[PDB]
């Protein structure tokens, strides 16, 4: 999956 | 004083992600789709005020409340995050919302798209006679 943003 | 009652009510949280044919200005590189709703298209604004989505701040008014049907959010974007949903009754005790945190992810670009579903049950034990009344639809 994708980056994740926080 | 003898009889006890939990009523359960069905939730169908979900989204759909899926790549855009071409990125937008900022580089958003897909369109997704969030959602709360009753399972086989049961009618749960009867006991449903109001879902809020809680966006992550990069998007311009995150807190995205829709009051009547459908309890769903279209956006672009570019990564995934963690998305409250608060999902508030129309009755008057506790509780008068829930919250679930939501994983909305993306699949890389050559990955299949997104199409996920999540289930909660919900209790309520002993409600108020009109929200029963409500609950039961």
């Amino acid at each position: 999956q994708t980056a994740r943003k926080s | 004083m003898a009889s006890s009652c939990a009523v359960q009510v069905k939730l169908e949280l979900g989204h759909r992600a899926q790549v855009r044919k071409k990125p937008t200005v900022e580089g958003f590189t897909h369109d997704w789709m969030v959602f709360v709703r009753g399972p086989e298209h049961s009618n749960i604004q009867h006991f449903v005020e109001k879902v809020v989505f809680h966006l992550h701040e990069s998007f311009p008014r995150p807190k995205r409340v829709c009051k009547d049907p459908p309890y769903k959010v279209e956006e672009s974007g570019w990564a995934g995050f963690i998305l409250p949903i608060e999902v508030y009754f129309k009755n008057k005790e506790e509780p008068r919302k829930v919250r679930f945190d939501y994983d909305l992810f993306l699949h890389l670009e050559g990955h299949p798209p997104v199409n996920h579903l999540r289930c909660e049950k919900l209790t309520f034990n002993n409600p108020t006679e009109d929200f029963r009344r409500k609950l039961l639809k």
